[PDB]
C-alpha cells in the first residue's frame, strides 16, 4: 500500500498521529515512507501534497506536509547533524501552521507543535554542544527555536471583550507553556532579559481571569523563572514573592515524582538567599524533604552570622561557596545586601544591653569602632591580605557614621546623628523594637513588591 | 547528571506557614555574641 | 579605502607615539580618528588579536581624556567619550565571548571586563555578566576591585528617571574616598571612578542629612572636604550653590536646606565633571604613553 497517499488522507483529515519528528516513535513507519519515497524529486512531492483529495486549501499547511515527505524521504537516523536541516526546516513549517488563529486543524496541530517542540529544543541542545566542530556561533540552534517560539508567542492574540463562546482555543492553552518554555530558552542561552518581552506581553496575552486557574506546575515555574529574573536586576522583594508562592504552590502539589522534590529544592535555592536579603529565617520543618542536610547545615552558618552581627562571618561564608553561587546568580547580591541586615543585627545586639539594660542613650562613636571592629576583622589597609578583595576592600571599622547613616537611611535604625560630636542618639526606652523595628517589615515597607498573586 | 543538577525545571506528568515569626525575640547566646559582649564591657570599663 | 589590522595597529601606534601629549586641543581629532579606526575593524569583521589590542589601548586612551578633559576647562561634556569608551567595552567583550568559545585566552580581558564593569555602573547587567566568566576573570584583582566600586556605590535612594532602586545598598561614600586614595588602585580604573564624584557626593550628604535633627547645627565644610575628600574649599562651595546647599558662616552647609532628592536637577544641566587631585599627582607621576601601553 502506498503509504505516502496514507499518510497524506490522515494528515487531511486532522489525523497526526504519524506527524512527529521522534524517530523512537515514529521509526518504522517512517522507513517503509522512506523506501517508497526515494525516487521522487522535490517538486514531485509538492505535488503529491498539492493535488491530494480533502488537502486543506492552505499554502502553509501544504509547506508544511511536503516539508515532512522531505524529512522522511531524506533523513538519516545515523546522523542527527546531516538531518538536521530536514528536522528544523519541518519544524519551522509546523509551527507556521499555527500563526493563523483559523489555520487548518489548528487544535490538532497544537499538540503536535508541544510535543516537536520538546524534541526540536532537546536536538538544538545536543547540536549546540558541538557548535566548533559544525561551525556555528554559541546557541544558534536554540536560538533559532527561541525566534520560531516567539514569532509563535506573537500570534498569539487577547480574548476578544465581547466573545461568543468560552472555547480556550489551543493557542491560548498553551500560552503559559509557550513563556515558560522561551524563558527557560533564554536563560539556558544566557540571555535571560530577553525574558522581558516575554513577561510583558504574557497578562495582556492571556484570556484566563485568574493566574491560578492555569495548570499549577506551569504557574511555579513562571513564578520561578520571574523572580530569578526579578533576582537577576536585583530586585529582591519582587523575586521573593514569586520564589515564595512557588513553593508554596508546590508545597499544595501531591509528590508524585522525584523531579518535583528538586523542583522545590530549585526553588529554595533561590528562596533562601532572598529571604535572608529580606530578614526572613526559614523553619527546616516544611523544608527537610527538599533539601539535604548538608545544605541545611551551610545556609544555618549564614543564618547565625547575619543573625549575630558577624560581618567577618558573611564574608567567609560567601568566599567559600563563591563557585555555586557565581553559577545561580547569587554572589553578587548577597555581598551587597546581607551587609546592612548584618549591621542591624550587630549594632541591635549593642543598642540592647547598651542602651535598654545599662541606660546610656548615647551611642559614641568609638564604642561603634570597637564593635566593628570586632565584627569586620581584616580589612583591605590591614596587614597579611595585601591585595584587595570583595571580601576585604568593602567592609572597614573606619566607617562607623557611614554604616551608621545607611542604617537610619534604610529605615533600620531610628536615630539621630552628630557628626562635630561624632556620637549617636537613640530614643532612651526599655524596648528594643522601638529603637530597631523588624527588619523585612521595613524593608518590605521601603521596597513595596508586585502584587504576589499576578492576577 | 545535568538534568538533575541544571536550574533549569524537570519535566513531569502531573496529575502552611514555613518562615520564622520572629527571630529577634528568640535570642540564643552566640559564640560572637559572647565576644562582643566581652568587647562591651571592656569598653564599658575602659571608659568609666 | 580601509586600513587592514596590521596598519590599524600601525595607526594606533601612531597616536600613543605621537598625539597623547597633543592634549585638550587634539581631543576631538583623537576620539574621532579613534572611533575611524574601530568603524575600519568592523568593515572588515575582523575580531582578531589587533583588533582586540586596538580597542584596548583606545580604551585606555579614552580613560586618560576623561580625566585630562576635566583636569583642564576645555570640554566640560564628555557625553561622546563615554559613548565610544562604551562601545568598545561592548566591542572588547563580544570579542572576549567569542574567543572564550573558540579555546583561546586573551592576557588582558580582566583588565577591560573591570572597566566594562565601570562603565555603567549601577546597571545589574554587569554583575550579572561577571558572574558567569571564569574564576580567573572573576578574582582578577582588578575585577575584584571594580566589583567592591559598584558595591560601596550602591544606593537604595538613588533617583533617576527610569532606575527602579534595590534593597539593602551600602551607600559607603566613605569607602570609596578611601578606595580612591589607595595606591593599589590602576590609574585608569580611577579616572574613569571619578565621573561619579558629584553623584556620590550629592547623595552622601543626602543620607547624611536624613540622620540630623530639625536643630542640629550646620555641617562644618572641613568634615565634609576631609568625608568627600574635595579637591579645594570653592569646590565645595560651588557644590553646595549646585544644589541650593545653604552656606552658613562661609565655612558651613546647612544639610536640612538641601531640598532634593535627586543628583539630577529637573531643569538645569550637571554640574561639571570634577577630578581628585591624588589622581592628577599620579598622572604628573607617569607617562600617558607608559599608561596607554599597560
Amino acid at each position: 500500500m502506498d503509504m505516502a497517499n496514507q499518510l497524506l488522507d490522515e494528515l487531511a483529515h486532522g489525523n497526526f498521529s504519524h506527524l512527529t519528528l521522534n524517530l523512537s516513535q515514529n521509526g518504522r513507519e517512517i522507513a517503509i515512507l522512506q523506501k517508497q519515497l526515494t525516487g521522487f524529486d522535490d517538486k514531485q512531492l509538492e505535488t503529491f501534497v498539492e493535488q491530494h483529495p480533502a488537502m486543506p486549501n492552505d499554502t502553509r499547511f501544504k509547506i508544511m506536509c511536503t516539508s515532512f515527505l522531505n524529512y522522511a524521504r531524506d533523513v538519516d537516523p545515523w546522523s542527527a547533524w546531516s538531518s538536521s536541516d530536514l528536522i528544523f526546516e519541518f519544524y519551522q513549517c509546523l509551527i507556521n501552521c499555527l500563526i493563523n488563529d483559523n489555520a487548518p486543524h489548528i487544535e490538532m496541530l497544537i499538540p503536535v507543535a508541544t510535543r516537536e517542540t520538546e524534541f526540536i529544543i532537546n536536538l538544538a541542545g545536543k547540536l549546540d554542544s558541538f557548535h566548533l566542530q559544525l561551525h556555528t556561533r554559541s546557541h544558534q540552534f536554540l536560538s533559532h527555536i527561541s525566534s520560531i517560539l516567539s514569532r509563535l508567542f506573537n500570534s498569539i492574540k487577547p480574548p476578544r471583550g465581547n466573545a461568543s463562546s468560552t472555547n480556550i482555543p489551543g493557542k491560548q492553552r498553551i500560552l503559559l507553556y509557550l513563556v515558560n518554555k522561551l524563558n527557560n530558552i533564554y536563560f539556558r542561552i544566557e540571555s535571560p532579559q530577553l525574558c522581558s518581552n516575554i513577561f510583558k506581553n504574557f497578562q495582556p496575552k492571556s484570556m484566563l481571569a485568574h493566574f491560578n486557574e492555569y495548570q499549577l506546575d506551569q504557574q511555579i515555574e513562571y513564578r520561578y523563572l520571574l523572580g530569578r529574573y526579578y533576582l537577576l536586576n536585583s530586585q529582591v522583594h519582587n523575586a521573593f514573592v514569586q520564589f515564595n508562592e512557588a513553593f508554596q504552590s508546590l508545597l499544595n502539589l501531591p509528590l508524585t515524582n522525584q523531579a518535583i522534590t528538586r523542583n522545590g529544592t530549585r526553588i529554595l535555592n533561590y528562596m533562601i538567599p532572598t529571604g535572608l536579603i529580606l530578614g526572613k529565617m526559614v523553619k527546616w520543618g516544611p523544608l527537610r524533604p527538599f533539601l539535604s542536610q548538608e545544605t541545611i547545615d551551610n545556609w544555618s552558618v549564614l543564618y547565625k552570622h547575619v543573625r549575630y552581627g558577624n560581618i567577618q562571618g558573611v564574608s567567609l561564608w560567601l568566599r567559600q561557596n563563591e563557585r555555586h553561587l557565581c553559577a545561580r546568580q547569587l554572589l553578587i547580591v548577597l555581598l551587597e545586601k546581607l551587609p546592612m541586615v548584618t549591621y542591624r543585627n550587630l549594632i541591635k545586639t549593642v543598642i540592647k544591653s547598651w542602651t535598654t539594660e545599662w541606660g546610656q542613650n548615647k551611642l559614641p562613636y568609638s564604642l561603634i569602632e570597637r564593635v566593628l571592629q570586632l565584627s569586620i576583622g581584616p580589612t583591605f589597609e590591614d596587614p597579611g591580605a595585601q591585595e584587595i578583595t570583595i571580601y576585604n576592600g568593602i567592609h572597614s571599622p573606619k566607617n562607623v557614621e557611614n554604616v551608621l547613616v545607611t542604617l537610619i537611611n534604610l529605615g533600620l535604625l531610628r536615630a539621630n546623628c552628630f557628626p562635630q560630636l561624632q556620637l549617636c542618639v537613640v530614643k532612651k526606652t526599655t524596648m528594643i523594637q522601638e529603637i530597631v523595628p523588624p527588619v523585612n517589615e521595613r524593608i518590605t515597607k521601603m521596597f513595596p513588591a508586585h502584587s504576589h498573586v499576578l492576577w | 547528571k545535568s538534568l538533575e543538577e541544571d536550574d533549569e525545571f524537570e519535566d513531569f506528568p502531573i496529575d502552611t506557614n514555613i518562615w520564622e515569626e520572629n527571630w529577634d525575640d528568640v535570642e540564643v547566646d552566640d559564640d560572637f555574641t559572647n565576644e562582643l559582649k566581652a568587647e562591651l564591657d571592656r569598653y564599658k570599663r575602659e571608659n568609666q | 579605502d580601509v586600513r587592514p589590522p596590521h596598519i590599524l595597529v600601525k595607526t594606533l601606534d601612531y597616536i600613543v607615539d605621537n598625539l597623547l601629549t597633543t592634549l585638550p586641543e587634539s581631543e576631538g581629532f583623537l576620539w574621532d580618528r579613534m572611533r575611524s579606526i574601530r568603524q575600519d575593524f568592523t568593515y572588515q569583521n575582523y575580531s582578531g588579536p589587533e583588533a582586540v589590542d586596538c580597542n584596548e589601548r583606545i580604551v585606555r586612551i579614552h580613560l586618560l581624556i576623561l580625566h585630562i578633559m576635566v583636569k583642564s576647562n576645555v570640554e566640560f561634556s564628555l557625553q561622546q567619550e563615554l559613548e565610544q569608551l562604551h562601545k568598545s567595552l561592548i566591542t572588547l567583550s563580544e570579542i572576549y565571548d567569542d574567543v572564550r568559545s573558540s579555546g583561546g585566552t586573551c592576557p588582558n580581558e580582566a583588565e577591560f571586563r573591570a572597566y566594562a564593569l565601570l562603565s555603567k555602573i549601577r546597571d545589574p547587567q554587569y554583575d550579572e555578566n561577571i558572574q558567569r566568566l571564569p574564576k580567573h576573570i572573576f578574582q582578577d584583582k582588578l575585577v575584584q576591585m571594580a566589583l567592591c566600586f559598584r558595591r560601596v556605590i550602591s544606593n537604595s535612594a538613588y533617583t533617576e528617571r527610569g532606575f527602579v532602586k534595590t534593597e539593602n545598598c551600602l551607600n559607603f561614600y566613605a569607602r570609596f574616598f578611601q578606595l580612591m586614595q589607595s595606591p593599589s588602585l590602576p590609574l585608569l580604573m580611577g579616572f574613569f571612578l571619578q565621573m561619579h564624584l558629584t553623584d556620590i557626593r550629592f547623595y552622601a550628604l543626602r543620607a547624611l542629612s536624613h540622620t540630623l535633627n530639625k536643630k542640629h547645627k550646620p555641617i562644618p565644610f572641613i568634615y565634609l572636604e576631609n568625608m568627600l575628600l574635595f579637591n579645594n574649599r570653592q569646590e565645595i562651595i560651588e557644590f553646595c550653590n549646585y544644589y541650593s546647599i545653604e552656606i552658613i558662616n562661609g565655612d558651613a552647609a546647612d544639610l536640612k536646606t538641601l531640598q532634593h532628592y535627586s543628583h539630577k536637577l529637573s531643569e538645569t544641566q550637571p554640574l561639571k565633571k570634577t577630578y581628585l587631585t591624588c589622581l592628577e599627582r599620579r598622572l604628573q607621576k607617569t607617562t600617558y604613553k607608559g599608561l596607554i601601553n599597560g
